[PDB]
């Protein structure tokens, strides 16, 4: 009955190789995926910084706006 | 169904939920437990994103199953505060938020204890009991931090 | 070749396992990247808005400035 068990094992093995290959492909996908989120993160901090800067500038401009407006 | 959650660093403590309890309910349990708002809890069901307008039966939340939460970079609401040095810092808040909670977040960014902080929104000094919602503090409102004791 | 099959299956099991875990991790990473992307776009929107507001005030100031410079 060893022949049947060897044919079954070889079948299951063909299946394992299939799955592991598809798997490795997905893992490559994951490395570029990590790089990508790190970028989005970077972009977000860059943008918050810009927003914060514009907010200070804006508040300055607005102050002068109030004082000059009621002054003249 | 007692149920658990993996986090970005990964964290798990005491819990219970029912198939009827909303997908917003579990995340509300997450706010109540971890101090992390609902608009910052990104929830997954085994590689799938738990959505809104669907009970946890609609996926479904079997007991002893690992959903996932990772932290959104920001929430829906943020306000600016003018700093002791006149610089802008921006804070993640909710209208729910008490002034005691905002002063904790400012203490977080700038390291001055809330007992030495005075917050001014529209000429008005804000008290540690009330909320941003009450004071009609909206998106992008600026508050002025000052040293209580005047400086 | 039965011992070969059970052994090779054991090692295969090691890798398949590590694999499914990595598939979980990467499953989280994609969620993460879509969220960081969403947030970044939100902050860019906000940045872009406060920035136009600033330009409004800046324009208006320049104009008033030249309106009270010219008339004196």
């Amino acid at each position: 009955l060893a022949e049947q068990a060897l044919a079954s094992k070889q079948l299951q093995m063909d299946e394992m190789k299939q799955t592991l290959a598809k798997q490795e492909e997905d893992l490559e996908t994951m490395a570029v995926l990590r790089a990508q989120m790190e970028v989005y993160c970077s972009d977000f901090h860059a943008e918050r910084a810009a927003r914060e800067k514009i907010h200070e500038e804006k508040e300055q401009l607005a102050l002068q706006l109030a004082i000059l407006l009621k002054e003249n | 169904m007692q149920i658990f959650v993996k986090t970005l660093t990964g964290k798990t403590i005491t819990l219970e939920v029912e198939p009827s309890d909303t997908i917003e309910n579990v995340k509300a349990k997450i706010q109540d437990k971890e101090g992390i708002p609902p608009d910052q809890q990104r929830l997954i069901f085994a590689g799938k994103q738990l959505e809104d307008g669907r009970t946890l039966s609609d996926y479904n939340i079997q007991k002893e199953s690992t959903l996932h939460l990772v932290l959104r970079l920001r929430g829906g609401m943020q306000i600016f505060v003018k700093t002791l040095t006149g610089k802008t810092i921006t804070l993640e808040v909710e209208p729910s938020d008490t002034i005691e909670n905002v002063k904790a977040k400012i203490q977080d960014k700038e390291g001055i204890p809330p007992d030495q902080q005075r917050l001014i929104f529209a000429g008005k000094q804000l008290e540690d009991g009330r909320t941003l919602s009450d004071y009609n503090i909206q998106k992008e409102s600026t508050l002025h931090l000052v040293l209580r004791l005047r400086g």
